[PDB]
């Protein structure tokens, strides 16, 4: 049968700016079958972020349709009748959340997963989670030395704002939803490098460099607790001291699926799928066991700091590698 | 859970444009509509509010401290304020009581300023009385010294920082110079007058250069030289720029703080490294949004360190900015730290004060070094109550079944669509949530952590109004619809009631039958038929069978009972005098309010009525006092509020607007069994006593979340002892900052006060104090800086500099 490529309105919005006229079927109907995909191939072939996104889909569609004579479906958000494999992309926007190569429960693709990674690793940027309606009267001392900060709203996408007047927007954005505060750089825009998984045997050795980041201690710990061997995606690392040692790099985010924003990272991920064998019949049975193993741990951890996704009720701060409750 | 009487401030008025001052004591005071608010900058929390003026406050000025401090003259807080009616009040901000009253004529006071020469007397005050009168006053006994009259219209005046006998005046014609100022005799003649060649904004002296002053213009800044009466420096903005609004000079270093019309603050420093004086911009902040209703009034700066600035805007928001240094004309680091040069291996605090950030003055073009860059950072933000027409409600009363988790929360509704949650114990705003898109009409609580609120939209040409109902849980902030999706074509909602046990709920429309809901289940129970009397007042019975009563447009009283889905009728009452608009029930007594201003005290024990006319205009709402056996009600009228007693009919206390109180009452409530909450029309909420008699709030008995470092709040015997302890740090070998190591036989309370005052110091100050290489002179300078005194601040710097110069 067919593979369903789950996505959101972000891809349609980016592809909207014959193809534009036919984009309403993608936007409204959202049920592009193979008999429509073969037609849309010519529209996707005739065609900077607009160019980057358009190029990524053509490579992705032309890779999930060969033998490894097997068609594909392009639904967007009785599923055991026409589909047997569920493949999503990363990142999944916080606005919208058989086998599934991606997040298992909605809490995985949420803010709650960022704190879980820091708790099980102990290395990460400073964080501050504030409940809805919380009023800030003084700027925290831990965020006073940074020049750029990352602001994440519950349900929205992260953004980068200056620290000169961050108090004005903090007291305004907290009135509508919870706001997560993280540091980005001590002198400006930080450095971000994405490391895809599953890791190869020729990459798990050597010395820590900018092109070989598989020897970091943070990723070593996450390998025995997350089971990153039967899933695809990338790992985000942040360097706030950029104007190399292993103490200047900390994990920032982990996303499951096939990336679609970049071109270099989209071609290494697809190569690993057809090389390690993440599509063979006797290679997803272990994913079923790991599907309910990660779900219970994340759900229990969320319920621990609590006495679609549940809204936060307490204030949590992450400093010195310890997660606790913010006194104020 | 004790609740203390306090008041909450909100927005500002147009008459409070120039009512703000930052004194040497470290506190910031600004004028409310008719109140004076004192706040801190380190912790950004309100400390004391003064309420005695009967008019708008126009001027607030802190006292000057340039004298030796001892037992006879201890450290105390003194404040002076002026009003529109022409009254000057000298304040002692430690208990809320005044010490001196000065009034002359019935015209607003235009300018108030203290005298910096306190060698002989420290209780001299000079004020301008319109139109051409200047009077020197005494702050101790309120006795006039002398009066001088001129033939012009005096706008503002300034004193010479170097010569106490020189004084200048700004008039509508020109500038008048006085060279014979003395507290013993009035000026001899009119003095020397010059004409500028009307639209001047400010006139002040320059404390960095002798015989120099500046004239403020919207597009230009002029520096004037006195002995030649010529302009020697011009500071002008570009062609496309924001006009100037205010300027504040500095004393430690040659610099000026400028405020623009868009809310931007810029710092300019005199050029000294590579013919007229040139000031180069160094730092700039971020502008704020400008609206026809929101605009900045004025700004103040710290007179001790000159490293912090505060901005006041019309909506009640206070912004505190800080200046930071990091490593056009270049600037270099100072050579001497805390009065003496230091090496390259000692701890340094460049951010302690402005003089520790940049070097001294120099002449450009001369043969002679670490670069210093300054930036502005926002670290403080204070907010007040929104626009008038509030909507307040109180938390369920404290019973014995919920003592463990009881919290005295207060919910206030505003026209923006937001709900404010207060604590009423510490006085801090707990939470602020955006709920509705229109004005909030009513707020009712369903539990200790949840409440309900409803709002209506703008009616159309037919009358149908969209109705909104949202249920909010405070810890999570979630808001969900109660009725659901009922569309935008329905009648409006007048009132909603929640029963005593938080079990059932009723919704009243203009022309729609009554509906009964369930709080826990959130499902409909029973809807009244069309043949149903119109609803004008409804009240439950605080006694799952629960009773509620209501009246109709005719006057008949209907009693109904509810039990699950079945609803039955209890009895009927013969009509009785006009139309009822409010019903209150408690115990066995029922009280009815009428349009004419009559209160019928029905009692369901003997079938007897007691109609006592109030001789007032109209009754709005009545509510009883929480607590078993507490038979007291508060009645709200169109002119004030009154407290009654249902056991013996006798008025206890009254508050009428125009005769007893100056403001109006928009809402009333019951805080506790002995206190009430009143909502004012100017944007203020006050918690008063049984008689609503204004009290004197004292800072001694006040709980604070964060300690505040202020030696002036301590007893006179404690501040000097703490200063002596801090000066001689090396006690008995080791270094420590706790009282319990040194012999000091005094009571425990003052010891604890000293300990908590010491524990509130900054980490860097404590680290500097715990330094074996921190010499005695640096310790004395740090103590002088911390205590805010000027005499030792001026003495010790010069003494240390000359001692170090002559020692080598």
């Amino acid at each position: 049968k067919r593979i369903a490529f789950l996505f959101d309105s972000t891809l349609t919005a980016f592809l909207m700016m014959n193809l534009k006229s036919h984009a309403v079927t993608m936007f409204e109907v959202g049920k592009l079958s193979d008999e429509s995909l073969d037609s849309f191939l010519i529209e996707l072939e005739k065609v900077q972020r607009y160019f980057d996104h358009a190029l990524t889909l053509r490579n992705t569609i032309l890779f999930l349709r060969h033998n490894k004579g097997f068609p594909l479906d392009l639904l967007r958000c009785v599923l055991n009748k026409n589909y047997t494999l569920l493949v999503s992309m990363a990142p999944l926007t916080n606005e919208i959340r058989p086998q599934h190569i991606g997040p298992a429960i909605p809490e995985v693709s949420s803010v709650w997963f960022k704190l879980y990674i820091y708790h099980v690793t102990g290395q990460g940027p400073p964080s501050l989670l504030l409940s809805k309606g919380t009023r800030l009267r003084k700027l925290p001392d831990i965020f006073q030395s940074y020049d750029r900060l990352l602001i994440t709203s519950w349900g929205h996408d992260p953004g980068v704002v200056p620290t000169s007047n961050v108090l004005t927007m903090l007291n305004d954005a907290l009135t509508h939803s919870a706001v997560l505060i993280q540091g980005h750089g001590l002198h400006g825009i930080g450095e971000t490098v994405h490391v895809p998984f599953p890791f190869d045997e020729t990459e798990l050795q050597g010395e820590f460099t900018r092109v070989n980041m598989g020897v970091h201690k943070a990723l070593q710990i996450l390998r025995n607790r997350v089971d990153l061997q039967h899933l695809c995606g990338y790992v985000t690392m942040l360097n706030a001291s950029s104007q190399t040692t292993e103490a200047d790099w900390v994990p920032l985010e982990l996303c499951f699926g096939i990336p679609l924003f970049s071109s270099e990272l989209n071609r290494k991920v697809c190569r690993k799928i057809a090389a390690h064998g993440l599509c063979r019949k006797e290679s997803l049975q272990n994913l079923l066991h790991s599907s309910r193993k990660l779900s219970l741990q994340v759900l229990n951890f969320v319920h621990s700091f609590q006495e679609g996704v549940p809204l936060p009720a307490k204030n949590l701060i992450f400093k010195d590698g310890v997660l606790s409750e913010w006194s104020g | 859970f004790k609740v203390s009487a306090r008041t909450l401030t909100g927005a500002l008025n147009a008459h409070n444009k120039a009512a703000v001052d930052w004194g040497w004591q470290g506190l910031i005071a600004y004028g409310c509509h008719s109140l004076v608010v004192v706040i801190d900058s380190i912790t950004a929390q309100t400390l004391q509010v003064l309420e005695k003026h009967k008019a708008d406050v126009v001027k607030v000025k802190w006292a000057r401290e340039n004298y030796h401090h001892n037992i006879g003259s201890p450290y105390c807080l003194r404040l002076a304020s002026a009003d529109v009616n022409g009254k000057i009040i000298v304040w002692d901000v430690a208990a809320g009581v005044a010490q001196c009253e000065i009034q002359e004529h019935a015209k607003p006071i235009q300018d108030v300023q203290w005298l910096w020469n306190q060698d002989a007397s420290r209780d001299l005050l000079l004020a301008i009385h319109p139109p051409n009168y200047i009077v020197l006053w005494n702050a101790d006994t309120g006795t006039k010294l002398w009066k001088k009259s001129y033939a012009d219209n005096i706008l503002s005046f300034s004193f010479d920082p170097f010569d106490p006998s020189h004084l200048t005046l700004l008039t509508s014609e020109g500038i008048v110079f006085i060279s014979d100022f003395s507290p013993s005799k009035p000026p001899s003649g009119p003095g020397k007058k010059v004409y500028i060649s009307n639209d001047c904004l400010q006139l002040a002296y320059l404390p960095s250069k002798r015989n120099h002053m500046l004239l403020l213009y919207p597009r230009e800044i002029l520096i004037l030289d006195l002995e030649v009466n010529q302009t020697v420096g011009v500071i002008a903005i570009e062609r496309t720029g924001v006009p100037f609004l205010q300027v504040i000079p500095c004393f430690q270093r040659d610099g000026l703080f400028c405020l623009h019309e868009n809310g931007c603050i810029t710092l300019r420093v005199r050029r000294s490294y590579n013919q007229e004086l040139t000031y180069d911009l160094r730092s700039q902040c971020d502008a704020i949004r400008v609206t026809k209703t929101v605009r900045p009034f004025s700004m103040v700066c710290c007179p001790v360190n000159e490293n912090a600035a505060a901005l006041v805007v019309s909506d009640g928001r206070v912004m505190i900015w800080e200046l930071k240094s990091a490593v056009v004309s270049p600037l270099y680091s100072p050579v001497s730290f805390c009065g003496i040069p230091v090496g390259v291996l000692q701890n340094k605090l460049p951010d302690l004060s402005l003089d520790n950030m940049i070097g001294q003055s120099a002449i450009a073009g001369e043969e002679h070094l670490r670069e210093v860059h300054l930036k502005f950072l926002l670290t403080g933000l204070l907010s007040g109550l929104p626009a008038p027409q509030f909507a307040i409600r109180m938390c369920p009363p404290l019973t014995t079944k919920n003592i463990k988790m009881y919290q005295p929360l207060l919910a206030v509704g505003t026209s923006n669509g937001s709900v404010l949650v207060y604590h009423l114990t510490s006085g801090l705003l707990h939470k602020e949530l955006s709920i509705h898109s229109c004005e909030v009409k009513g707020i009712e609580w369903t539990s200790l952590t949840s409440f309900l609120s409803f709002a209506t939209s703008t009616p159309n040409n037919m009358g149908l109004v969209r109705n909104e109902l949202q249920l909010v849980d405070l810890p999570t902030g979630r808001s969900i619809a109660f009725r659901g999706e009922r569309g935008n074509d329905e009648s409006a909602i007048e009132m909603i009631k929640v029963s005593h046990l938080k079990q059932y709920l009723a919704v009243v429309f203009r022309d729609k039958p009554l509906e009964l809901w369930d709080v826990r289940t959130c499902t409909l129970l029973r809807e009244m038929s069309k043949n149903f009397p119109t609803i004008t007042a409804l009240e439950w019975s605080p006694s799952a069978r629960e009773h509620f009563v209501f009246t109709d447009i005719d006057g008949q009283v209907y009693h109904l009972t509810v039990e699950g889905n079945s609803v039955k009728d209890s009895a009927r009452i013969p009509p009785d005098m006009g139309s009822i608009t409010c019903i209150a029930w408690k115990g066995d007594t029922l009280v009815l309010g009428d349009m004419d201003g009559n209160l019928n005290f029905w009692d369901l024990k003997g079938r007897v009525s007691r109609g006592i006319p109030t001789h007032r205009s109209w009754v709005r709402k009545i509510r009883f006092a929480p607590g078993k056996g507490n038979q007291k009600l508060i009645a709200m009228y169109n002119d004030g509020a009154e407290v009654w007693d249902t056991k013996e009919v006798q008025m206890v206390s009254s508050l009428r607007s125009g005769r007893n109180v100056t403001f109006r009452i928009l809402d009333v409530d019951w805080c506790t069994s002995d206190k009430v909450i009143l909502a004012s029309d100017d944007g203020c909420i006050r918690v008063l006593e049984m008689s609503m008699k204004s009290a004197c709030f004292r800072m001694d008995e006040q709980e604070l979340t964060e300690p505040v470092w202020c030696p002036y709040l301590l007893v006179p015997r404690a501040s000097l002892a703490l200063k002596a302890f801090l000066l001689h740090q090396p006690w008995n070998g080791q270094y420590s900052l706790d009282i319990s190591h040194v012999d000091y036989p005094e009571n425990e309370e003052i010891k604890n006060l000293l300990q908590e005052q010491l524990n509130s110091l900054s980490n860097d100050i404590k680290k500097l104090l715990l330094d074996p290489e921190f010499t005695l002179l640096q310790r004395c300078l740090l103590v002088s800086r911390l205590y805010g005194d000027e005499s030792e601040l001026h003495f010790w710097t010069v003494a240390a500099h000359y001692l170090h110069s002559l020692s080598q």
